[PDB]
RNA sequence: GCGGUCCGGCCGGGAACUCAAAGGAGACUGCCAGUGAUAAACUGGAGGAAGGUGGGGAUGACGUCAAGUCAUCAUGGCCCUUACGACCAGGGCUACACACGUGCUACAAUGGCGCAUACAAAGAGAAGCGACCUCGCGAGAGCAAGCGGACCUCAUAAAGUGCGUCGUAGUCCGGAUUGGAGUCUGCAACUCGACUCCAUGAAGUCGGAAUCGCUAGUAAUCGUGGAUCAGAAUGCCACGGU
């Protein structure tokens, strides 16, 4: 009924933010479906490190995308409420849309 | 990196939308299977630099027409410049 | 390989008759890794080897092989600016091992019209030993032994 | 089985042989055997002079044989006489279709010498 | 009662169910040879049964996907044996000598930055 | 020229990011350029302020920014004077509101960018560079610290020869991922070219 | 084979092919649109094109209905 | 293992299995034996999913070459300055008697081409991927559903396997090239793009001197995505079959 794709870059921060949305939903509301890991999108970028020529040098970089599902089965006026406003934690993304 | 070559894109950007795109849409339904009247491919004499390709994308801190990535916007050397100091979020040395 | 003396990678036996040696060959013949199309011309080129020779089958390969198994060879060296190449007996495992490289090498040249055939005519050319392999078992028997004075 | 052009292409399958003429390729090697009531894997080793004289009147549509030898040549001289570029090459010994030439470009030049 | 084991190999993971019936088998809902049971991977699947008895003693429902042929078949052989333990640990003892228990570490090596592919080093001039 | 950046490699551990936020390709660059656009300016206005680090975090269409310094006092003004003007402009770049942190720095003797800048000025102030580095190291060991090492490069004290002197003391495991090492460049322009000062300060275990 | 469906030319040049059939064809033309094709409404025209240095004169003959207006203006000079 | 099927995990349903992602456990020569001082260690064995730094990254010391980079950029000094600056259009860098280098494709039957059909991993996506139906032989064009995405699209992967053509013959190989006829993005493709389609078919029938890579899931062979990008990769980066 209410999906909640929470995504971030640090593994021990994406499921420490989920560890909240849940301890809140399973508070002012209920149901919930426990956290669901989801595949991780690791996007690498291989670049040349020498300011000039020297191709075989290169510095390989990558950004990791961690996901969470949450997925609340039984919404709540009290839960869809406090849901908004309070959220804190800078650096994570939230998406509940359909 | 030649203030001039820089402004060349800024003019190709400020001119690509305030004109092209806005009225450049005059080549879709218009310039297609609609039937022919000459009204079409004709009033084609707007700017020049204003184009969806008339650009090279250049580092926001230098202007190196090569090794420029969108995802970060900057150019490889300026990228690493950041990288090694947090600078680019959740970005670190890859390995596997 | 300098200080580290290794060993050998005993490969999986055959997928029909069940045999090591048998296998090695199958690979020897394989190229570009098409082990399928390879063994597809292995047993198929061995079907008519169980017909023309007649001698059983499981050994219709072995016996014919014994005709390409040398006991001595050569080897380049360099002592003071020459070669002083001194022969030597081929290890029990390297012996027949070589045998296969050649037997097939004769199939790599014998340009007929079909591989499986460019294979048997030689394996059978081992029953009465006279192929480019059994005679190849002479280029070493003649080359070596001539410079045997150093053995 | 001379047919159409003096060329006497034979001792080859249907869809096969046919492509021996100057102007006959794979594509137009079935576009005709599929509009004359003829098969494909058929060897002329059983072709009555009847199922052929009908395959002979077919090629009579698109320029082939000598007709095409000077048909394309017609444009050959043309494009040249014009005095453009795409013609320049031919009257020189250099690749027409914009190919580079800092090196390789032999197919439209000739075996190196010096 | 149902019998099973996982077993996988080089990106080819499989699930194997033993059902005390017949040598007959149905991997991924489609008979043996009706899939690949004849290619290089011929009796490869039987192998884990060589050192034992079957033919019409035990049926089995297989399931695998992902990777390649000989790879999948491998997992198969893996599941089969790590599923055949159920009868006892006494057979897995004599079934290890066939190293069927061993999970194949072997895997495609990553192509480093510099070579044409994994180990292939691009040819450089004389000197 | 063959050593990896100490900080940037430890990023997966001990040393955290300096830019903590998240976005999508669609506007990841416009943010990156947005971010490192505030730093450039904020640092300038605080030169004589003894800064050393500027952490930026974007909490969904917003911004915080934590300014580090052992010299915080005169970075705020008369009870909020200075800091104010800053936030003002700060916000006026990206397009979203702004707030700003104020992180002190007890003991600048051990902070990278500080000891590194604590010299780039020394040099332009035509002082004995070989006295700057000897200084650093010592009064760096003085108050704790397990390892510390300073490096300088370019026309030293006047020359046409490009030399680079170093000076370590203590213990610095630059190769041990889990070791806490703070490193920071610090350029200084003089009357005859640019000079380079790159410090390294080892502090802990796990 | 290139311009999808329907050729292409200039505008600051069209007032010279149309204005060359009513006022009598005058001296060669001097624009910079080799990119244009050869419309039968040019036949004979005194056409020229600046290619690096000067404008090379040519005569829009007969059968040349579908070809550019630059192929006849080599810029690279050798020998 | 369960019930309902318009047999599509399709719908109840079920958390077992695959997988997904967090936190664990495990291998240390630890055990036995041999050689080796009763040492270190190497060899062999047991158990073990994995041994003997399990495989693979990342990591590259004091230093050498006043190496390379002052066109990434910053920078001492120097020089120009109604100027080597700067605005615009066209054109070269994609020119070419040539030698060299790294490459893609071949020189074929362990292979071409036709039909049938079975198995990847990895990655990207909205000023984007764009089903399905629909127009062409085809590249595409129309209608436009879905997807900021383990939900949809980009891909029906290739070798491969079962018959079928062929017969070892420059040939049903190989694809340069030239013309004609068409497709796509763009202000605009002639000098300069990319792709399809109809005709055409060299050289090369495997290579002297010499030389390069590779000791494992590696060499070789086989496809796949990605960065930049408006559009043009046999290049590069990354993936995975045998």
């Amino acid at each position: 009924r209410i999906r909640i794709r929470l995504k971030a870059f640090d593994h021990r921060l994406i499921d420490q933010a989920t560890a909240e949305i849940v301890e809140t939903a399973k508070r002012t509301g209920a149901q919930v479906r426990g956290p669901i890991p989801l595949p991780t999108r690791k996007e690498r970028f291989t670049v040349l490190i020498s300011p000039h020529v020297n191709k075989d040098a290169r510095d390989q970089y990558e950004i990791r995308t961690h996901l969470r599902l949450v997925d609340i089965v039984e919404p709540t006026e009290k839960t869809v409420d406090a849901l908004m406003r309070l959220d804190l934690a800078a650096g994570v993304d939230v998406q509940i849309s359909l | 990196a030649k203030q001039s070559m820089k402004a060349r894109e800024v003019k190709r950007v400020a001119l690509a939308d305030k004109y092209f795109a806005k009225r450049a849409e005059l080549k879709a339904i218009i310039s297609d299977v609609n039937a022919r009247w000459n009204a079409v491919l004709k009033l084609q004499t707007l700017p020049r630099d204003s184009s969806p390709s008339r650009q090279r994308n250049r580092c926001r801190q230098t202007g190196r027409p090569h090794g420029f990535l969108r995802k970060f916007g900057l150019s490889r050397i300026k990228v690493r410049e950041a990288a090694m100091r947090g600078e680019i979020p959740g970005l670190k040395k890859a390995s596997w | 390989p300098r200080r580290r003396v290794i060993g050998q990678r005993k490969i999986l036996p055959d997928p029909k008759f069940g045999s090591e040696l048998l296998a090695k060959f199958v690979n020897i013949l394989m190229v570009d890794g098409k082990k399928s199309t390879a063994e597809s011309i292995v047993y198929s080129a061995l079907e008519t080897l169980a017909q023309r020779s007649g001698k059983s089958e499981l050994e219709a390969f072995e016996v014919a092989l014994e005709n390409v198994r040398p006991t001595v060879e050569v080897k380049s060296r360099r002592v003071g600016g020459s070669t002083y190449q001194v022969p030597v007996e081929v290890r029990p495992v390297r012996r027949n091992a070589l045998a296969m490289r050649w037997i097939v090498e004769a199939a790599r040249k014998r340009g007929d019209k079909s591989m499986a055939l460019r294979l048997a005519n030689e394996l059978s050319d081992a029953a009465e030993n006279k192929g480019t392999a059994v005679k190849k078992r002479e280029d070493v028997h003649r080359m070596a032994e001539a410079n045997k004075a150093f053995a | 089985a001379r047919i159409a052009g003096i060329n006497i292409p034979d001792h080859k399958h249907a869809v096969i042989a046919l492509t021996s003429i100057y102007g006959v390729g794979k594509t137009r090697s079935k576009a005709i055997l599929a509009a004359a009531g003829i098969a494909e894997d058929v060897k002329i080793s059983e072709l009555s002079e009847g199922q052929i004289d009908t395959l002979r009147d077919e090629v009579a549509k698109f320029v082939v044989e000598g007709d095409l030898r000077r048909e394309i040549s017609m444009s050959i001289k043309r494009l040249m006489d014009l005095g453009c570029y795409r013609g320049l090459r031919h009257r020189r010994g250099l690749p027409v279709r914009g190919q580079r030439t800092k090196t390789n470009a032999r197919t439209r030049k000739g075996p190196r010498k010096p | 009662n149902q019998y099973y084991g996982t077993g996988r190999r080089k990106s080819s993971a499989a699930r194997v169910f033993i059902k005390p019936g017949n040598g007959k088998i149905v991997i991924n809902q489609r008979s043996l040879e009706q899939y690949f049971g004849r290619e290089t991977a011929r009796m490869v699947v039987r192998q884990p049964l060589e050192l034992v008895d079957m033919v019409e003693k035990l049926d089995l429902y297989i399931t695998v996907k992902g990777g390649g042929i000989s790879g999948q078949a491998g997992a198969i052989r893996h599941g089969i044996t790590r599923a055949l333990m159920e009868y006892d640990e006494s057979l897995r003892s004599e079934l290890r000598k066939a190293g069927f228990v061993t999970r194949d570490a072997r895997q495609v090596e990553r192509k480093k930055v510099g070579l044409r592919k994994a180990r292939r080093r691009p040819q450089f001039s004389k000197r | 020229g063959q050593k990896v950046h100490p900080n940037g490699i430890r990023l997966g551990i001990v040393k955290p990011w300096n830019s903590t936020w998240f976005a999508n390709t669609k506007e990841f660059a416009d943010n990156l350029d947005s971010d490192f656009k505030v730093r450039q300016y904020l640092t300038k206005e605080l030169a004589k302020a003894s800064v050393s680090r500027i952490v930026i975090e974007r909490p969904a269409k917003s911004i915080r920014v934590t300014i580090h310094t052992a010299r915080p006092g005169i970075v705020i003004g008369k009870k909020g004077e200075d800091v104010e003007k800053l936030r003002k402009v700060v916000a006026d770049i990206a397009g979203v509101p702004a707030q700003i942190n104020i992180a002190e720095v007890r003991k600048p003797e051990l902070d990278a960018k500080l000891v590194a800048d604590s010299i780039t000025s020394q040099l332009e102030r035509r002082v004995m560079f070989r006295r700057a580095m000897k200084r650093a190291v010592q009064n760096a060991m003085r108050l704790g610290a397990k390892g510390i090492k300073v490096e300088v490069s370019g026309r030293l004290g006047g020359a046409e020869i490009a030399r680079t002197e170093w000076y370590r003391e203590g213990r610095v495991p630059l190769h041990t991922l889990r070791a806490d090492i703070d490193y920071n460049t610090s350029e200084a322009h003089t009357t005859y070219g640019v000079i380079g000062v790159k410090v390294w300060i080892f502090k802990g275990e796990i | 084979r290139s311009l999808k469906k329907g050729p292409f030319i200039d505008l600051h040049l069209l007032k010279k092919v149309e204005k060359a059939v009513e006022s009598g064809d005058k001296k060669p033309l001097r624009t910079w649109s080799r990119r244009s094709t050869i419309f039968p409404n040019m036949i004979g025209l005194t056409i020229a094109v600046h290619n690096g240095r000067q404008h090379v004169p040519v005569f829009v003959t007969d059968e040349m209905v579908g070809h550019k207006l630059g192929e006849f203006a080599p810029t690279r000079t050798y020998r």
